[PDB]
């Protein structure tokens, strides 16, 4: 069975620069049925290149590919905002058909600080017995970010649940949500709840808070 | 009896696959007063100046009759083009073959996708085999060459056969 | 033209038999060279070819999926089916069908998520995330919608029935104790809220639930 290994496993790329992805086949077959697909996070894979070098119609010509034996190379140049995706090579030369492991391409952009918003438990959730405190940290860059939850000045580590969006295909930012889960009883013991965002864009954290007795 | 233009195909295959390219060439005379050529498909005008006509990516609808004319070389006899659907096609440059004339056949794949382990068959029997797709070329046709021909080859891990074509050796 | 749409059960219990259907248009499985294949992808993982069927009923199978796989086609109704037997949690993945040919895979379907689990189909609770009074004195105001305690994926979150799309962030769900929790944010001018209405529409097909919550102070 043919093993396809892609290098690099991940790449950060500047707007307009050439990006190269290598796919190495364990076996050589004399054009080889080597195909390339682009998969944007929410969607199916989409064919880019078929049979080593053939550009699929409707795909811009800044995608191209070439094969040098067991050495197959995808080239994107210039790279655009909308190329943030995972790229897969794939062989139809022999059963079973196999894919490469994927190369995750991400875009670089100017640093952007998160827009931070904090939200207390709603009444509905409180009546039902639970208490969730929600913090949004939207449209920032780079993706690295740290959230610190406080309850009346004391950091709370347990109960926090964090989720990041995939890179935005238009503006190359990221966003993140941070959700602190409590019960109604342990919530109504304390007054002030704080979301604290540490990011490259500031020496000082961004601090958003609310007081239950607002 | 008025002199006529003549159509030629490049390549000379008159049976082609969808997405193939075809160049049609017009042999005809010009004069300082007019150097234009007109092309007709199914008797409708498709081009009014250029000597050649290029089909970039053939569709089934490009099948049919083609004619050309110049002012001095009148409307050509038609040349027929067949655009077939499918993955594999046995191509021939003409319909009839006289004895001692060459027979040139090609096992043609869709978009010229690479073909391995290719057999050309006559009346059900393996006639010629290549590991890499080559043309079938009989240098001197004999009447024993008449028959039903098709070809078959391996595409990666799947064999495909073309449909049959009747090859008739005449005089 | 060519399109493919997969269908599954959303959720089935382990050791059961997964039934998948692929319905296609724009080509016919009677044409020489055409085939339909199945590929799967665990969340955040790579792609694994499972099986495909050719126009001549020749069927090829991943030799690692034992003999659990069975692919069939129906030329009359333009459909292809895949059966996986004896499923376990490692079979949870998005399942794609694709129109292929002997040299590449040409068109893929949208994919269908299949979760293999014994947990119970719980519909989501929806909670509004309303700004405080101080937040409204900024130029832009961010509102939200918390979708808690549902199972299995997926949910579909819209705002103002799709009229609000710029500046929406619907976050990936997180899995806790057989229950999923996602949130969704939307950002609008404070000159539009709470003057113009803003409501989120959550949908959970697996439980046939559809809910809307308006956002108020
Ligand atoms: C010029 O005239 C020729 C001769 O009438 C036309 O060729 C014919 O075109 C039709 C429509 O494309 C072909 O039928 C189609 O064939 C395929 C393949 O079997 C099938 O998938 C379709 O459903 C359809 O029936 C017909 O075979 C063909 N005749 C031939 C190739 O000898 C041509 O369309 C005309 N073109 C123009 C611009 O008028
Ligand atoms: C294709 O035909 C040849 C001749 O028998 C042989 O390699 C094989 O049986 C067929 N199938 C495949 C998948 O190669």
């Amino acid at each position: 069975a043919i093993v396809l290994t892609q290098s690099p496993a991940s790449l950060a790329v500047s707007l307009g620069q050439r990006a190269t992805i290598s796919c190495k086949a364990s076996q050589s077959v004399d054009d080889s049925f080597m195909n390339w697909y682009q998969q944007k996070p929410g969607q199916p894979p989409k064919l880019l290149i078929y049979t080593t070098s053939n550009l699929e119609s409707g795909i811009p010509a800044r995608f191209s590919a070439s094969g040098s034996g067991t050495d197959f190379t995808l080239n994107i140049h210039p790279v655009e905002e909308e190329d943030t995706a995972t790229y897969y090579c794939q062989q139809s030369n022999e059963d079973p058909y196999t894919f490469g492991g994927g190369t995750k391409l991400e875009l670089k952009r100017a640093d952007a600080a998160p827009t931070v918003s904090i939200f207390p438990p709603s009444s509905e959730q409180l009546t039902s017995g639970g208490a969730s405190v929600v913090c949004f940290l939207n449209n920032f860059y780079p993706k690295d970010i740290n959230v610190k939850w406080k309850i009346d000045g004391s950091e709370r580590q347990n109960g926090v649940l964090n989720s990041w969006t995939d890179q935005d295909s238009k503006d190359s930012t990221y966003s993140m949500s941070s959700t602190l889960t409590l019960t109604k009883d342990e919530y109504e013991r304390h007054n002030s709840y704080t979301c604290e965002a540490t990011h490259k864009t500031s020496t000082s954290p961004i601090v958003k808070s609310f007081n239950r007795n607002e | 009896d008025l002199p006529k233009a003549v159509v030629f195909l490049e390549p000379q295959w008159y049976r082609v696959l969808e997405k193939d390219s075809v160049t049609l060439k017009c042999q005809g005379a010009y004069s300082p007063e007019d150097q234009s050529t007109q092309w007709f498909h199914n008797e409708s005008l498709i081009s009014s100046q250029a000597s050649s006509y290029f089909i970039d990516a053939a569709t089934v609808d490009d099948s049919g009759e083609y004619r050309c004319q110049t002012q001095l070389s009148t409307l050509s006899d038609p040349v027929q083009l067949e655009v077939h659907i499918g993955w594999l096609l046995l191509q021939a440059p003409r319909w009839v073959f006289k004895e001692e004339d060459p027979i040139h056949l090609r096992c043609h794949s869709w978009k010229n996708t690479a073909l391995h382990k290719v057999t050309y068959l006559q009346n059900g029997k393996g006639r010629k085999y290549f590991h890499h797709n080559s043309d079938f070329y009989i240098p001197k046709a004999t009447l024993k060459d008449s028959g039903s021909y098709f070809c078959r080859g391996l595409f990666g891990s799947k064999n495909v056969s073309s449909e049959t074509v009747q090859i008739t050796i005449t005089q | 033209q060519v399109t493919l749409k997969e269908s599954g059960p959303g959720i089935l219990q382990p050791s059961q038999t997964l039934s998948l259907t692929c319905s296609f248009s724009g080509f016919s499985l009677r044409t020489s060279g055409m085939g339909v294949g199945w590929i799967r992808q665990p969340s955040g993982k790579g792609l694994e070819w499972l099986a495909h069927i050719w126009w001549d009923d020749d069927k090829r199978y991943n030799p690692a999926l034992k003999s659990r796989l069975t692919i069939s086609k129906d030329t009359s109704s333009n459909q292809v089916f895949l059966k996986i037997a004896s499923v376990d949690t490692a079979d949870t993945a998005t399942y794609y069908c694709a129109q292929i040919n002997p040299a590449w895979f040409a068109y893929w379907g949208q994919g269908t998520l299949v979760t293999v689990s014994a947990a119970k189909t719980t519909p989501p609770s929806v909670y509004p995330l309303a700004p405080g009074s101080a937040a409204q004195t900024n130029s832009m105001v961010t509102l939200g919608c918390l979708v808690k305690g549902y199972f299995p994926e997926p949910v579909t979150v819209t705002w103002n029935s799709g009229s609000l799309s710029s500046g929406v962030h619907t976050f990936p769900a997180v899995l806790q104790s057989d229950l999923y929790t996602l949130s969704s944010s939307v950002t609008v001018p404070s000159s539009t809220w709470p003057s113009e209405t803003v409501t989120c529409n959550v949908a959970h097909p697996a439980s046939s639930t559809k809910v809307d919550k308006k956002i108020v102070p």
